[PDB]
């Protein structure tokens, strides 16, 4: 339109181009190459590369049928002719080396990570997309916002955004960008990020910035349609980072921002010496992050949490509990050759612990190396139970961090719908993994099989509810199973459950338990393969999860799983000086928060958004192929769009749809259910585009698009007629006026005419001259 | 018909006079011609038939204006219907208001615009007023507009 | 009052005091003061009255002249017509612009006649002074 606005996020196609010689043929670099057929032979087809320009055979098969360059950088992809494979691929890998990162896949949205800053987010481009239909603009995230905006407020119903997609894909920063749109079409929301990032994010091999915690965050709305409230809940956060973090890998962010110096004032409060390398606990892995200012990041936190209204003590209660933890790590130890109980090796450094934490140091240790009936602890069931702390505090900060967040937001004010947002990190696979990764796993499973449910065999269903007419069609996407080989009664969690109750259990009794039920009687479960990745870690087991092959190692998955903590310390800070710190398994638990948050779900209308990680390097703008194909499959894009042209994905209750197209055959309405019949009836509309319904009309695809054109037409005609009806009022209006004028000035006209020519006779002319 | 036929010849002359009588009308004015008939087309409307973005552009006879309004007639004309119905996608609240701020801004910014003197016009015309929080109900608007100059 | 001149009038005119106007009546008189007609204007301006010049069928031309038109009042209004704010005066560039091209179109010689004589000073062309002036 010439919109400087739409830079990165308009498409910019004819000739050479034989519909019966080019095509797709398989290949493993690209995924598909493009190819032109020479000579069949039976089967053996033999086509011509056209980059190189090699040659080679191929089944015929094996070939696909590519597209025709009318569809160059399409913008919806259900509206291509084939959707296979090599025509997704393409068709994103086009518009990603332009810049155009977002693209619709039939009715839900795609996001491929830029690995660089794009101005399409700004509050220029927010303005344009406000209040457009999906077809109306560009694809674009804030086009998914806004409309499920219109839906909940028509539609009056909760809206909800799934983001998927894989670890370092842009789940996080989509979801960001998502409520910050719906926040400018306010300030605190924006800004708890910041410190929920803080202290659950953590660089990570895959994701310098990785959300270690589940979030799903509500936005409520009020009887006007604006913002009047918003509530978070989060999942699993990684209690096990706190004290280790593998090679490559740093701790939470907070524990960096706290050493860096961003506010010299803080140093003495937290008692800490500006150097992370000096910390065990948080130098383990990495140190700095390229492209992450430790400095301004605990600036900008400090600042998050002062908009937040927290107060400064509060503020600072948080900062202490947090450097308290870099010393629990430094507390040495050391035996006594003879029974071994443990001894301290000092107490400077346990000291600065039990201080922050407002408790007597020597009451702490105490309960540490005896804890109390008495039972001493030798020298590592000690340095165990530290961590056992840390790690206990860090989850009580964390999830009180969180309750206060939503002290901040949960106005009193009146609430009538809402749009929640699912963040919920992705699949990662690694050199090694271990029990965290499973739970992380088996969450992300859990929901592409919502999108499964949801997309087909939903679809299908509601078909038959309004009683129209269909054939099913199975398009073989269901992991009910991997989900129920991990949580079904007899389970994987389920065992390690059932396993942990029992003190007599240890890491082979259980790898045992687990062989003992599924090798066999159940393929997802199979032994550990061969390394696919070098410094590959142990492995006892593999799972086949959709998005990958997870070789898992079991080892200390029974600790990692009942948690233990001296109950003795556990009453030491049960009556800290300190006041924040005074302030079932966990498989059992998680399974039951995660129910709870599918439970939720369902009760939506949802639109969802896939993420696309471009490749293994972190570098923007350059595509892996094979990867990117091979998301386009476990993700179901393809299926995923063949319904949407195959079925009719629309659907409207004639009292929402008598209101909006009444306007299009006026004189033919003298029942909701009826009046459409009628409507759409004069409209002369092929029986083709649309069915039925007991209380909803179905209208194919892309058609209800052009409902609301000939909507806004006619809309436009009539704004036309009603200033031409003003345009004529005005008009005849001033028509007295003007036939008086018309008189008035025939009357001077005729008549200085006449003095005229009365002048200009020489009576009067000799008359005049005598007159005196 | 012919009282209607004369209809036309009287108000040709008014305006073939303003226009420097001479028996011909400048095309640029067909419009307001049939606008004074009672008739209301749309700028898209009359350009169609012969009319004129500007004035000198060209002038007409009487001989070839017949058909313009011959045509001019079997032309579509808003019922009261159409503009409740159009009026009310702008209503939120759904019941019958609108601001003066934007009910300005919807006749001055979209479909066939309305100069901004045309509307500061139309509302000292029919006397549009806002109440306190300045609003005002579409549904008299309309009814006024569509009573006429003379009601 | 229009007949009173006429007669006083009549009686400048007819020089040779013969009740009667005669070429050489009109021609003497014509030069007393400023130049006069040639025989032919001489001519056909008494050819205008059938027969001798008496007083009477003097003012009977003189009438049928000034016959065929308004009041002072009849026109005043005419022009008020345009004189929306009510002023008395009309804004010299509008009534030029109204007459020259508007209606029947005057010329520009109808144009230089008319606004030679015209009243208009500070843009203001009085269309009262000028009403009388053209009238009474
Ligand atoms: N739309 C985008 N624009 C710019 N960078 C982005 C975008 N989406 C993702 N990224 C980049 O990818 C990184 C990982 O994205 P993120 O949303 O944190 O992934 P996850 O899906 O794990 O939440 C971000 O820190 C950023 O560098
Ligand atoms: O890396 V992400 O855990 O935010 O999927
Ligand atoms: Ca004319
Ligand atoms: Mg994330
Ligand atoms: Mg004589």
């Amino acid at each position: 339109f010439s919109d400087p606005d739409f830079q990165y996020l308009a498409v910019d196609q004819t000739a050479a181009f034989d519909g019966k010689k080019n095509c797709w043929v398989p290949d493993e670099k690209e995924g598909f190459a493009s190819a032109e057929i020479q000579s069949s032979k039976g089967d053996e087809i033999t086509v011509k590369i056209v980059a190189d320009s090699s040659t080679r055979t191929v089944k015929k098969d094996d070939i696909q049928s590519m597209n025709p360059p009318k569809f160059e950088k399409l913008e919806d992809m259900a509206n291509m002719t084939y959707l296979n494979e090599a025509s997704v691929l393409y068709n994103l890998r086009s518009r990603y080396t332009s810049g155009l990162i977002y693209t619709y896949s039939g009715l839900f949205c795609i996001a491929v990570n830029p690995y660089r800053r794009l101005p399409i987010y700004t509050d220029s481009v927010i303005a344009k997309y406000r209040g457009k239909r999906k077809t109306e603009i560009p694809p674009h995230l804030f086009s998914v916002a806004d409309n499920a905006y219109q839906n909940m407020v028509t539609d009056r119903e909760n809206q909800s955004c799934l983001i998927t997609g894989e670890s370092g894909a842009g789940k996080t920063e989509n979801t960001k960008k998502v409520i910050m749109y719906l926040a400018k079409v306010e300030d605190q929301i924006i800004q708890a990020n910041p410190v929920l990032e803080a202290y659950g994010n953590a660089k990570t091999t895959r994701n310098n910035n990785s959300s270690r915690f589940g979030k799903f965050i509500r936005i409520h709305f009020g009887p006007t349609g604006k913002i009047a409230g918003a509530d978070i809940e989060t999942y699993l956060l990684e209690k096990s980072r706190v004290t280790y973090q593998q090679s490559a890998e740093r701790n939470y962010h907070i524990f960096y921002q706290i050493c860096s110096n961003a506010i010299p004032e803080l140093n003495d409060v937290m008692l800490v010496t500006p150097d992370s390398g000096l910390y065990s606990f948080i130098n383990q892995g990495c140190l700095t992050v390229d492209n992450i200012d430790d400095v301004e990041e605990f600036k900008l936190c400090d600042e998050a949490f002062d908009i937040l209204g927290f107060t400064k003590e509060e503020k600072q209660s948080m900062f202490k509990c947090t450097a308290s933890i870099l010393h629990m790590g430094e507390m040495k130890f050391k035996q006594r050759p003879r029974e071994e109980q443990a001894e301290s090796d000092g107490t400077a450094e346990a000291e600065k612990v039990a201080f922050l934490c407002g408790i007597n140091a020597g009451d702490l240790l105490k309960a540490l190396l005896k804890p109390k009936v008495t039972k001493g602890q030798n020298m590592n069931q000690v340095v165990n139970s530290v961590g056992a702390l840390a790690k206990s505090l860090y989850d009580r900060m964390f999830n009180w961090l969180v309750r206060r967040v939503n002290k901040t937001l949960d106005t009193k004010a009146k609430r009538n719908y809402y749009i929640g947002v699912l963040d919920i990190a992705g699949f990662e696979i690694f050199d090694f993994n271990s029990f965290e990764q499973l739970c992380i796993n088996y969450t992300n499973e859990r929901l592409q099989q919502f999108f499964n449910h949801h997309m087909f065999i939903l679809e299908q269903e509601e078909y038959k509810k309004e009683g129209i007419a269909w054939e099913f069609i199975d398009f073989g996407m269901d992991l009910q199973m991997c989900i129920d080989l991990i949580e079904k009664p007899m389970g994987i969690l389920s065992i390690l459950e059932e396993e942990c109750m029992f003190p007599k259990a240890d890491d082979k009794s259980f790898q045992d338990k687990l062989y003992q039920n599924h090798m066999g009687k159940n393929r997802m479960f199979t032994k550990p393969g061969k390394p696919t990745r070098p410094n590959q870690g142990p492995a006892h087991f593999e799972l086949h999860h959709y998005a990958g092959n997870v070789p898992y190692s079991i080892t200390g998955w029974l600790e990692k799983n009942k948690d233990p903590i001296n109950e003795n310390v556990v009453a030491l800070l049960g009556a800290s000086k300190e006041p924040l710190v005074a302030e079932q398994t966990i498989s059992a638990v998680h399974r039951e928060s995660l129910n709870k948050l599918m439970k939720n779900l369902y009760s939506t209308h949802p639109h969802f958004v896939r993420c696309i990680i471009p490749n293994e390097l972190k570098q923007p703008g350059l595509v892996d192929a094979e990867l990117v194909l091979h998301q386009l499959q476990c993700n179901g894009v393809l299926e995923g769009i063949r319904i949407c042209r195959k079925g009719f994905p629309s659907r409207l209750i004639y009292s929402e749809f008598k209101q909006r197209y009444s306007i299009l055959a006026p004189n033919a309405i003298p029942d909701g259910k009826t009046v459409s019949e009628k409507i759409l009836a004069g409209l002369q509309m092929d029986p083709a585009e649309y069915r039925l319904g007991t209380t909803k009309v179905f209208f194919k695809a892309g058609v209800l698009g052009n409902l609301e054109e000939m909507r806004d037409e006619r809309l436009s005609k009539i704004i036309s007629m009603f200033q031409a009806h003003i345009r004529g009022y005005l008009i005849r209006k001033a028509y007295k006026k003007l036939q008086d004028q018309r008189i008035g000035l025939s009357v001077i006209q005729r008549n200085i005419r006449k003095w005229l020519v009365l002048r200009n006779w020489q009576w009067w002319k000799l008359y005049s001259k005598v007159k005196p | 018909s012919q009282d209607e036929i004369d209809d036309l010849k009287d108000v040709f002359e008014l305006f073939d006079f303003w226009d420097g009588r001479d028996g011909a009308v400048d095309a640029f004015k067909l419009g307001d011609v049939c606008r004074c008939l009672g008739i209301n087309p749309r700028n898209e409307d009359v350009f169609a038939v012969g009319g004129t973005h500007k004035m000198g552009e060209k002038s007409l006879p009487f001989e070839e204006f017949l058909p313009a309004y011959e045509g001019l007639m079997d032309c579509e004309q808003g019922t009261f219907a159409d503009y409740m119905e159009a009026f009310k996608t702008f209503d939120r609240e759904g019941q019958g208001f609108i601001s003066g701020a934007e009910l300005r801004h919807v006749l001055t910014a979209l479909g066939e615009r309305l100069s901004d003197e045309d509307v500061d016009e139309i509302i000292k015309l029919t006397d549009l007023q806002e109440d306190l929080e300045g609003n005002v109900k579409y549904e008299d608007f309309v009814k006024k507009v569509m009573a006429g100059p003379y009601p | 009052k229009q007949i009173q001149e006429m007669k006083e009038a009549f009686s400048m005119i007819d020089v040779d005091r013969d009740g009667f106007v005669s070429k050489e009546d009109i021609k003497a008189i014509s030069e007393q003061l400023g130049r006069a007609p040639d025989d032919k204007e001489l001519t056909a301006m008494l050819k205008e009255a059938p027969g001798p010049l008496n007083f009477t069928m003097f003012l009977s031309i003189f009438s049928d002249k000034l016959s065929g038109t308004d009041s002072e009042e009849t026109i005043r209004n005419a022009f008020a017509m345009f004189d929306e704010q009510e002023t008395k005066k009309l804004n010299i560039e509008y009534i030029k612009d109204l007459l020259e091209n508007m209606g029947d179109n005057f010329n520009k010689d109808e144009m230089r006649m008319t606004f030679k004589e015209a009243p208009v000073e500070g843009g203001k062309f009085d269309y009262v002074k000028f009403t009388a002036m053209i009238k009474g």
